[PDB]
């Protein structure tokens, strides 16, 4: 049940909501209020997603899709077989999630530690509001998310992607991807780095940092430093997750056309516009 | 086909693999217990991973884990329930006693020496050629505490040598004694260090440091644990 | 409010650390650079020295060959006027040759001559700098986990620019060097081959991708969220648990029911962040070679 140095840890005291009432564990997890809010609304939105599988006749996962109401309905609300579930069930979600996170705030407390971990997953929570939440109600319709099933949510992105052209011009989404590799790069490195250090070459002894900062100088000529690489981590991280929600919540709002279309503002600019040759000339 | 047999062969791979991940995982706080400190009856589907030894630096010995767990301190507390599963009420002053967000580890007494067997953090004083390049120098700015009340003054900056960093402020109390601040635990500001964990009162109680030139890794945690115990046991003392 | 610790509010500097020194040729090693204080408020502010050997600089001759060879290219596509240069900069390409030349080393240079060239010189760039990731390691004693770790990223490229062109009979199904263009293949890429969504291997990589940001993002926070209890300083923790390790470690389990340890949560990482090209480089492989197109695949499952 406990870690053999978790008993000092076991105080009471950090809730937020409700004093001492659900300060508890149960095995290894801890409840708080938040953590009974959590699980209601994810008993609730499960039952739902069942409740939409027997109305579409399946059982099989692959399969098992809830869609939002279609666009005719704009933000009003649908009837259950026709999109009123997916409604109740994001509404579900959305609590389930902000709850969990509410809950790692609680915990927080309790360990005396910064909130840095709760926040990073607010970036999260936030892209998934931009796509079934934001974006629809600036657009006008529920109709514009994307629905919960395994496969069908890789179809909107499909769908939803190849109506602007190949969306890789979407220039925001340049940018959120640019992250998304740089900080796999930078996971890889840091791992690496810290391991190679702790289990160096058969026999010798564990490296110190002064090694780590000396291997990266040797290797491109700087360092970033022990608490850098977490900072740049954390950030690279949040970064690449708030210019993904960028490109999205611009997509169809402020832009409905080709992406690839919208370059034409740098190549038409009038001191080069009319130059020939080229490409473009 | 080949792409089905690629395909199953790593769905096969990456499960040995997390097996592989949560075993070397279990190489600290292991095996579990019960709250009474009798080895618990249900260690889950992973058996402890078979023990690795490491070689540290600068002739300090070796380490290994997973090894023999314990706590090496008085732990203050006690239950309040009957059953499995709730908080341990500290039995004295939690701050004073080191448990709940206030806990430390009994870390070596040892300071955490450098690439080259020197002490990794000194006093600025004796930290030949550095200096404050850029923000507001602390040294010399009064410390503020939660209470708004002044309780000391920064005479000092201790840095880290090989990363060149500030890890904590000294400050001298009201009797001329001096204790060590987290950096990371203060606000600098153009004509104070405001510290929101700890109200004036307690500075008294930061624990001390033996030599004034030196932090061992137990005076490390005894300290930071001590002044991160303040943001929940001070907070009566806290207004804002 | 409290203190953040993302950017640093006070920076001290001292004389500029030349490193450790253990089996390194200190011949090689340059001099210490200058000291950036911008930088100062996120990491260290001290640039260099770097090491130079002889890896270092067939690494770095090639690498700016491979780039010129391209950049000359791009000029004379531009009509040599700078003004064109700028406008048409992400449309400019330099193509592969035809399917006609084949694996053939023949194609004339406005062709496909040119392309091989560039390449050739990204090869011996890349290699040597791998080799260089190695040896900086030895000359240190460390564990080489840089180096195999790199071979991960190198798999993905070797298969789409060399391994598959080859098993495919023809240089043609190369990346094209251009900024544009090479969105276009990779957009076409999956196209041909009956949308890559249903090609599992692509599904695992994106999985990972995802999970690097997701675990990068909560070893960060995490931390950055016991720097007060010096957090960051790895190694000794690994050597001596202090409360930040154990801080670090219930969080987790409280929140999830399970955790790391400090050595443990870098190779949850190392493997998260390898898998993305490592997967990828096999969904691309036996792409076109084995599985013409994944929806086919998907049907029937061979
Ligand atoms: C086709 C694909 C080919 C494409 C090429 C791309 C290859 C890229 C691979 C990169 C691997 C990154 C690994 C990072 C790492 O640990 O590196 C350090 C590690 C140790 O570095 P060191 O400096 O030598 O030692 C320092 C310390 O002494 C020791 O330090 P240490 O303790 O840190 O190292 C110990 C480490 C040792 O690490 C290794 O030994 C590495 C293993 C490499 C595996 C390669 C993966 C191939 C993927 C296959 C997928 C199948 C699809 C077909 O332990 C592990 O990580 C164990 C891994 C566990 C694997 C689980 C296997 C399960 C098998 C199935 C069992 C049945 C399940 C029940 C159901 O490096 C290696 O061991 C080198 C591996 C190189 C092999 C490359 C493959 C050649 C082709
Ligand atoms: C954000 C970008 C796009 C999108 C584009 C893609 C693309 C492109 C792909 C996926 C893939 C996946 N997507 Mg998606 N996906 C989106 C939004 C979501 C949402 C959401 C609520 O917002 C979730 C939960 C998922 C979940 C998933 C998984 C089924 C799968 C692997 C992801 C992963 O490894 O992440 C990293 C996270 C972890 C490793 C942590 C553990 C995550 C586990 C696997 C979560 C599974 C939850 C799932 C089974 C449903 C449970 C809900 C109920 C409680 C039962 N996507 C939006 C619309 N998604 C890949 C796939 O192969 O699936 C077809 C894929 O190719
Ligand atoms: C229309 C587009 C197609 C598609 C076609 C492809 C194709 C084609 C490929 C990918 C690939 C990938 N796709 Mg896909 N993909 C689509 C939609 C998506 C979506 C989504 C819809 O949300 C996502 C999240 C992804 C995500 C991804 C990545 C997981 C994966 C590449 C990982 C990587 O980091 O390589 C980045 C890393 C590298 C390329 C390694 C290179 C390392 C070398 C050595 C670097 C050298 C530098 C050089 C010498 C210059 C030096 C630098 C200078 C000094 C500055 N795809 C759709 C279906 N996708 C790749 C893959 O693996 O697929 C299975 C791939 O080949
Ligand atoms: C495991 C997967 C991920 C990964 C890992 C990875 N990559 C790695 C490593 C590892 C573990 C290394 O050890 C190695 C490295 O040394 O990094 C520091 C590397 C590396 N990955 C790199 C790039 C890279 N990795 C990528 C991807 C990934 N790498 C994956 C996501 C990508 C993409 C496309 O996502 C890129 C672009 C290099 C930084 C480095 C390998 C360096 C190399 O091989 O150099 C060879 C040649 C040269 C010396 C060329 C220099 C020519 C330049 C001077 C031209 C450009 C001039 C330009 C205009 C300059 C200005 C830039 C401004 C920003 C200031
Ligand atoms: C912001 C950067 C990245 C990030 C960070 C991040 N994620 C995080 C955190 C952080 C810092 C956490 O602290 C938290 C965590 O605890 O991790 C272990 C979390 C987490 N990120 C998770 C998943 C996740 N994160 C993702 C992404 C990312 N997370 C980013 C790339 C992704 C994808 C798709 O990329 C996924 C799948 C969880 C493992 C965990 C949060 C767990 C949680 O919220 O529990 C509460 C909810 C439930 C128990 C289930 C609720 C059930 C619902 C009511 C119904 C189901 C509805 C759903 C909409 C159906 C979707 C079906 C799909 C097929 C589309
Ligand atoms: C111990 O040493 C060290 C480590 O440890 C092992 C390391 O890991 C590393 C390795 C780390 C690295 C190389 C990381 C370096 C990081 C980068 C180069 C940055 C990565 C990010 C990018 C390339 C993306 C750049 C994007 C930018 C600047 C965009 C900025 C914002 C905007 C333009 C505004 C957005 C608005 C838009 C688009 C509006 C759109 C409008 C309409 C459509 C209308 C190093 C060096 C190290 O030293
Ligand atoms: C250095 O330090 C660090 C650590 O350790 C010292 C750490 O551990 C970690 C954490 C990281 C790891 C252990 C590595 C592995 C982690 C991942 C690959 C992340 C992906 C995670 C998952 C797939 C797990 C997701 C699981 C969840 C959200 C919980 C599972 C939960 C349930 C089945 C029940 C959910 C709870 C409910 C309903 C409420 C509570 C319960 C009641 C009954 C009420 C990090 C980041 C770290 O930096
Ligand atoms: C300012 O102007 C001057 C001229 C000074 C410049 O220098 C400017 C230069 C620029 C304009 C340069 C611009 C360069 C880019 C736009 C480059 C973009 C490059 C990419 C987007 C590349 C993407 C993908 C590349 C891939 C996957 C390459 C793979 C290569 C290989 C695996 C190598 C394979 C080897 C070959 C085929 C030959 C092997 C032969 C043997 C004998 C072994
Ligand atoms: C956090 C809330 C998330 C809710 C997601 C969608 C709910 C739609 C609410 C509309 C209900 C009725 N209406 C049209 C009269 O407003
Ligand atoms: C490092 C361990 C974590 C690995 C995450 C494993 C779950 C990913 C599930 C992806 C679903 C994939 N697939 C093959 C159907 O496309
Ligand atoms: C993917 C999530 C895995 C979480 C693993 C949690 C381990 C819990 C150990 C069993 C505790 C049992 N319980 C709840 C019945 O008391
Ligand atoms: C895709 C990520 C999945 C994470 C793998 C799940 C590992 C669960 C380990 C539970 C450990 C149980 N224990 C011993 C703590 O009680
Ligand atoms: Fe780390």
């Amino acid at each position: 049940a406990l870690l053999s140095f978790e008993r000092k840890y076991r105080v009471p005291g950090g809730t937020l909501v409700g004093g001492n009432l659900f300060d508890f564990w149960v095995g290894p997890f801890y409840v708080g209020f938040f953590g009974v809010a959590t699980f209601f609304f994810a008993a609730l939105g499960i039952i739902l997603i069942a409740w939409s599988a027997v109305l579409q006749g399946t059982w099989n996962p692959q399969l098992i899709s809830v869609y939002p109401p279609a666009l005719e309905y704009g933000l009003g609300g649908a009837p259950l077989a026709k999109g009123g579930l997916w409604q109740i069930i994001t509404i579900c979600a959305t609590g389930a999630f902000v709850s969990w996170a509410l809950r790692e705030v609680e915990i927080c407390r309790k360990l005396g530690i910064g909130y840095h971990i709760p926040f990073a997953f607010a970036f999260a929570i936030l892209a998934y509001l931009t796509l079934v939440l934001f974006r629809p109600v600036m657009m006008g319709a529920w109709g514009y998310a994307f629905p919960y099933g395994i496969w069908t949510h890789l179809d909107w992105v499909s769908n939803t992607g190849y109506t602007y052209g190949n969306f890789h011009y979407n220039p925001a989404h340049m940018i959120a991807i640019s992250f998304f590799f740089t900080n796999a790069l930078a996971l890889a490195l840091h791992g690496a780095l810290v391991l190679s250090a702790a289990n160096p070459e058969k026999g010798k002894e564990m490296r110190t940092p002064d090694h780590e900062d000396t291997f990266f100088r040797d290797l491109v000529g700087y360092s970033i430093g022990t608490l850098g690489i977490h900072r740049l981590g954390l950030l690279l991280s949040l970064s690449a997750v708030f210019f993904s929600a960028l490109c999205m919540i611009i997509t169809g709002t402020i832009w409905f056309d080709q992406w690839v279309d919208w370059w034409q503002w740098w190549v038409k600019l009038p001191w080069w516009a009319n130059i020939p040759g080229g490409i473009n000339g | 086909d080949l792409a089905s047999l690629a395909i199953y062969s790593f769905w096969i791979f990456l499960a040995g693999l997390i097996y592989y991940l949560q075993t070397e995982n279990m190489r600290e706080g292991y095996p579990l217990e019960n709250e009474d400190g009798t080895p618990a009856a249900n260690q889950g589907p992973f058996p402890l991973p078979k023990p690795k030894t490491f070689i540290l630096p600068h002739g300090r010995g070796t380490l290994t884990v997973p090894g023999p767990e314990s706590e090496d301190r008085p732990i203050a507390l006690a239950r309040t329930a009957v059953s499995e599963g709730f908080p341990h009420a500290p039995t004295g002053d939690p701050m004073k006693d080191g448990v709940g967000p206030a806990s430390w580890v009994a870390r070596r007494d040892l300071p955490e020496l450098d690439g080259h067997g020197h002490n990794k953090i000194k006093p600025m004083k004796a930290a030949a050629g550095f200096h404050v390049s850029a923000g507001k120098n602390p040294i010399g700015l009064p410390v503020r505490g939660c209470d708004l009340e002044i309780a000391g003054k920064v005479v000092d900056i201790w840095v880290d040598i090989p990363e060149q960093m500030a890890r904590f402020l000294e400050v001298e109390l009201k009797d001329g004694s001096t204790r060590l601040l987290p950096m990371q635990m203060v606000k600098v500001q153009s004509n104070r260090v405001h510290v929101n964990a700890l109200s004036s009162d307690l500075f008294a109680g930061i624990p001390t440091i033996k030599s004034p030139t030196e932090v061992t890794l137990l005076e490390e945690d005894k300290i930071c644990g001590y002044v991160a115990g303040g943001l929940m046991y001070a907070a009566p003392k806290r207004k804002s | 409010a409290e203190y953040q610790n993302i950017f640093s509010q006070v920076q001290v500097r001292g004389p500029a650390d030349l490193g450790m020194t253990e089996d390194v040729n200190l011949a090689n090693r340059s001099g210490v650079g200058p000291f950036s204080t911008l930088l100062g408020w996120f990491g260290n502010a001290q640039l260099g020295p770097i090491y130079l050997g002889s890896l270092g600089v067939l690494s770095l001759f090639s690498g700016l060959m491979w780039f010129f060879t391209i950049g000359i290219w791009f000029w004379y596509q531009a009509g040599w006027n700078p003004a064109v240069f700028l406008r048409d900069l992400f449309f400019f390409s330099l193509e592969p040759p035809a399917p006609e030349y084949g694996l053939s080393f023949a194609a004339p240079l406005k062709e496909g001559g040119l392309w091989l060239i560039a390449s050739f010189f990204m090869f011996v760039a890349v290699w040597s700098w791998w080799g260089r990731t190695y040896l900086r390691a030895q000359a240190l004693g460390m564990g080489k986990h840089t180096a195999w770790a790199f071979l991960s990223a190198i798999w993905l490229w070797m298969v789409l620019g060399f391994i598959r062109p080859i098993l495919m009979g023809s240089w043609s199904e190369a990346v094209p060097y251009g900024i544009f263009s090479h969105l276009d293949w990779t957009n076409n890429f999956s196209l041909v081959h009956g949308n890559l969504f249903y090609n599992p291997f692509h599904g695992l990589s994106i999985a990972f991708l995802y999970g690097s940001a997701l675990l990068f993002a909560m070893h960060g926070a995490t931390i950055l969220a016991v720097s007060r209890f010096g957090g960051e300083r790895e190694l000794e923790q690994i050597a001596d648990r202090g409360t930040a390790a154990e801080r670090a470690a219930l969080f987790w389990r409280w929140t999830m029911g399970f955790n790391a340890t400090m050595e443990g949560i870098h190779r949850w990482a190392i493997w998260m962040a390898v898998l993305v090209t490592l997967t990828g480089g096999i969904g691309i492989l036996l792409s076109g070679t084995v599985v013409d197109n994944w929806y086919v695949w998907g049907q029937n499952h061979g």
